[PDB]
């Protein structure tokens, strides 16, 4: 965390930071009360798990490279 | 190339301290479809007679505070 | 340290306060020497040093602040 | 600063016929440095934020300008 490289085209380098991201997760009930046999979403906001910008990624537990994964 | 899709390759190592080594830019090293598409053939010391004002250079460096640990690969 | 932005002249680090801590008995040895036994980080005070090569008429001057550790 | 300030000249043929150089001069001050720390108390496992406020220590323009710590 906070060591950085350097790319340059057209003579202005640009540095390239590595670091980490705060995570956020919340439970969203639909209404007031979450009752039985009712499926509300579980969101969670982790930058750290981003790691391509052109494809979306899913948290797969058979993939050892997904180091988190929410449990209950 | 106005009909194809242009490939360049670089040599972007700029702490390669060899006295013969000189950062430099290749023209069409490999293809659209990453084929061989011919050899690789100078343009360093061309690049000022083909209108290139400092635009047709790509340099890089993989640790730049020289911590031991390289952050790009 | 991280600069904040390409030339905005501000550095910026962070980290987290340990329970526990090692004390140095002698600073005058190289390496130093440290004690047999860890001791609280509660009731100590904390601070940071940062010395200024270069002050408003070019010469060397130290600067810091202080803090405290609490406990409840 | 004054007469020490880096100055740049050009030598010219003027409309007269005589050789008169022309100049310009900007002083390159020092700048005082402040640290301080984000919170007047801490506890135990909260996050200390430590930011330094000094210009010169900005030494590119196009690139962040990270420091970092010893080990040795």
């Amino acid at each position: 965390r906070g060591t950085s490289a350097s790319l340059d085209y057209n003579e202005t380098p640009q540095t390239i930071l590595v670091g980490f991201s705060f995570a956020s997760i919340d439970i969203q009930p639909v209404t007031d009360e979450w009752t039985s046999g009712q499926e509300i979403p579980v969101v969670i906001v982790d930058a750290d798990q981003n790691k391509n910008s052109r494809a979306d990624e899913d948290l797969d537990l058979n993939n050892p490279d997904v180091t988190l994964i929410p449990a209950l | 190339d106005p009909t194809d899709e242009d490939s360049w390759t670089f040599a972007t190592n700029t702490k390669n301290t060899t006295s013969s080594f000189n950062v430099d830019t290749f023209y069409q090293v490999f293809d659209e479809n990453g084929a061989s598409g011919g050899s690789a053939l100078t343009l360093r010391t061309t690049l000022s007679s083909l209108m290139c004002e400092d635009n047709c250079v790509l340099t890089l460096d993989v640790d730049a505070q020289s911590s031991g640990t390289p952050v790009v690969t | 340290l991280v600069e904040t932005g390409a030339a905005t002249g501000v550095f910026v680090g962070d980290f987290q306060i340990p329970s526990f801590w090692c004390r140095v008995s002698d600073t005058t040895t190289t390496p130093y020497t440290y004690a047999g036994d860890e001791e609280t980080t509660t009731g100590l005070d904390i601070e940071v040093n940062y010395v200024d090569f270069r002050d408003a008429s070019g010469e060397i001057v130290e600067v810091g602040d202080s803090a405290g550790v609490r406990a409840n | 600063t004054d007469e020490d300030a880096p100055r740049v000249n050009y030598n010219d043929l003027g409309a007269d016929g005589v050789t008169t150089p022309v100049s310009d001069q900007e002083e390159a001050p020092s700048h005082s440095g402040v640290v301080s720390l984000n919170a007047d108390s801490y506890k135990i496992a909260d996050t200390v934020v430590i930011t330094v406020e000094d210009l010169d220590l900005n030494v590119d323009s196009d690139l962040i300008d990270i420091f970092t710590v010893v080990s040795d």
